[PDB]
RNA sequence: GAUCGCUAUAAGAUGCACGAGAGCGAAAGCAUUUCACUCAACUGUGUCCAUUAAUCAAGAACGAAAGUUAGGGGAUCGAAGACGAUCAGAUACCGUCGUAGUCCUAACUAUAAACGAUGUCAACCAAGGAUUGGAUGAAA
RNA sequence: UUAAUA
RNA sequence: GACCUUAUAGCUCAGUGGAGAGCACGGGAUUUAUAAUCCCGGUGUCAUCGGUUCGAUUCCGAUUAAGGUCACCA
């Protein structure tokens, strides 16, 4: 019958973390503290260059749709996020892809929001003065 | 199976919204010496004002409330702190332009101590021709002193519940600028953000009125 | 010898002025000399505008967009694209 | 009379060039004359370790193991009026 | 029980977006807002003095960063150092860790592509448009 | 990614 | 002198009851040519004598070389 724990149609809130070297989606209650699944996209390959692909981010991203609609929820809100402390702020190539199945995969996309962390003042970056070279 | 203990609690906000449910939040059982409804004194829910108010006019605040207490499967939340959307906020920063900031620490009259912080954005004029429009320091001074001293008149007469639904109203970010015009022509103000420095105390009796 | 009157940077009667980080390889530049681009995008690409639009939660939501400002070295300007090399008369040009 | 040597000259050449300078500076402060709070004259010695005393004031002041006051000691006694202040007012 | 998510903490450091061929300063340099203490300059003047001026061997203040001495602090980054890669080798570029240092107080040091590679003062000097701060008319 | 010499 | 250990390709080492590795060398390819790189090949009396040995380079003695430790109280 109905999977222990579930409820009716209710909201989420899906953390799609992906840097330039792994993809993070990642679903919590509405308070945040409670998480019902987080998928990697280093759990969906195999190589470690793969990790960041468009493919395991999407891959990663049905199984946590197809977990959440068979837990009760089937209405997420989207908190797109890169490494921005002070690296590039820019998300990596698998987080569009990440929300993109979550559209597919028939789920009621409700808010979205970019909530990569811009400093007020920042410490100082790796590299040095001339920089990665 | 990791889901088989939890349980879902429906949420409740004060009666000042339109909406008064705004979801569902999850907790473990009771066990031994753990209790659901203790578990859930403290959690803190971010919700969007455009759900509270059912209007898209109001999408760029979200609001934030605190579980106190457990009424049978409902949190009784209060309100715990605002916040303009990230993306409401980068787009109203121009280039060319005078950025004025300014906080000020209020003592509302029911008790509660909160931080207000307040941005505002010289204009360009209708007949102006220069790209830009900077302001002095010395004029600059003088907003910052009006916005300091007209949001503290506003909110130390209000107790937080009415004063936040006053904030909700257009009239502070309207009456600072009519009166800020007077010495720099300014056409954004908001109230990027308040917070709570020091919680006031509180009664079951003061929840059950700010709870039908 | 003096490729450029201004020297490549935007300094004047100052002469001392911050660094800001390059925002691909780290480098430490100038504020003046760094090289300043402004992004606008929305955080949700072409091709699935539609598709967020139709399995949705709210009627009339108005996707938002991000705002970043990018600021690169010389260095990692040009190897970027970002600004190209340009000829003796046309490095006047300022437009 | 001497070139660099001044009151670390009664060491002679027998405790080290840094030891010496060190001790130089103590050795001046503990000295020297203050300003006295009380009367503002420089009349303030040292009579003990921590204790001074205003020759032409009659006053005992307790101060600092050399120096009359303290880095430390002036900084807490600023930290606690504005601490008495703050309490006093609300 | 990592990465990840929410909530609370207490120090260190930093001061985004505004932020510019814009401002100030003798240069070095100066960016959270308030309150004090100072300082300089411009404009306005039927105010005072009456050559008091310019440049200046010797001489004197200030002088980035790194470095030294003694306390505090010690978050981030990181000469040395230790690993893992790459390579013919790699004591390097790449990745991980990391002491001195980076930060504040007192005292030394007195050098930079300390650059406008353009000494200080003064006179004359072709066309413009824009800008920062005053004065003064018009236009609310 | 690596690419020394006459 | 007394105890112990070792001896295998041209050089450093492996392994042995029925001889690998590397570096070197030779030929072919890539290159304008060398170096690097790729492909293939040829290299060991298992230090010299005796015995056990089914059969010894291995196991047991001997002769050599090579080292390591000890050589004290007077």
């Amino acid at each position: 019958e109905v999977i222990p724990g579930s409820t009716k149609d209710a909201f989420g809130v899906a953390h799609i973390y992906a840097t330039f070297n792994d993809t993070f989606v990642h679903v919590t209650d509405i308070s945040g503290k409670e998480t019902i699944i987080r998928i990697t996209g280093g759990m969906r390959v195999k190589a470690d260059r793969d990790e960041s692909s468009p493919y395991a981010a999407m891959t990663a991203a049905q199984d946590v749709a197809k977990r959440c609609k068979d837990l009760g929820v089937t209405s997420l809100h989207i908190k797109m996020r890169g490494e921005g402390g002070v690296y590039s702020k820019t998300p990596g190539p698998g987080a569009q892809a990440a929300l993109r199945a979550l559209a597919r995969a028939n789920m009621k996309i409700g808010r979205i929001e970019d909530v990569t962390p811009i400093p007020t003042d920042c410490t100082k970056r790796k590299g040095g003065r001339r920089g990665r070279r | 199976e990791p889901f088989s203990k939890k349980e879902w609690y429906n949420v409740k906000v004060p009666k000042n919204f339109k909406r008064r449910t705004v979801g569902q939040i999850v907790v473990n059982k009771t066990a031994g010496t753990r209790i659901a409804s203790e578990q859930l004194k403290g959690r803190v829910v971010e919700v969007n004002l455009a759900d509270l108010m059912e209007n898209e006019k109001f999408g760029a605040y979200n609001y934030k409330f605190k579980c106190e207490d457990v009424n049978g499967k409902d949190c009784l939340m209060i309100f715990h702190g605002l916040k303009l959307t990230t993306d409401k906020l980068r787009s109203i920063v121009k280039k060319w332009c005078t950025l004025i900031e300014t906080s000020v620490d209020v003592k509302t009259t029911d008790g509660h101590l909160i931080r207000i912080f307040c941005i505002g954005f010289t204009s360009r004029k209708s007949n102006q021709i220069k790209k830009t429009s900077y302001a002095k320091s010395a004029q600059i001074k003088k907003i910052r002193k009006i916005m300091n001293n007209l949001i503290t008149k506003e909110a130390a007469s209000r107790e937080l519940t009415q004063f936040v639904d006053y904030l909700r109203e257009n009239k502070l970010p309207k009456e600072i600028v009519a009166k800020c015009s007077k010495v720099f022509s300014m056409d954004n103000v908001y109230i990027r953000k308040v917070k709570i420095l020091k919680a006031g105390k509180i009664d079951s009796l003061k929840l059950l009125d700010q709870h039908q | 010898t003096s490729k450029r009157r201004n020297n490549g940077r935007s300094k004047k009667g100052r002469g001392h002025t911050q660094n800001v980080r390059c925002s691909h390889c780290g480098r430490c530049v100038p504020k003046d000399k760094a090289i300043k681009r402004y992004q606008i995008k929305n955080i949700v690409e072409a091709a699935a505008v539609r598709d967020i639009s139709d399995n949705s939660a709210l009627t009339k939501y108005k996707l938002p967009k991000t705002y970043m400002k990018l600021e690169y070295c010389v260095s990692c300007g040009i190897h970027g694209r970002v600004v190209r090399v340009r000829s003796r008369t046309d490095r006047r040009n300022r437009l | 009379r001497t070139k660099k040597v001044g009151i670390v000259g009664k060491y002679g050449t027998r405790y080290g060039a840094s030891l010496r300078k060190v001790i130089k500076k103590i050795e001046i402060a503990q000295h020297s004359k203050y300003v006295c709070p009380f009367c503002c004259k420089e009349a303030v010695r040292r009579t003990a370790c921590g204790i001074w005393e205003c020759k032409g004031c009659g006053k005992q002041i307790a101060g600092g193991a050399y120096t009359l006051s303290t880095i430390s000691g002036a900084t807490v006694r600023s930290t606690v009026r504005r601490l008495r202040d703050a309490k006093n007012s609300q």
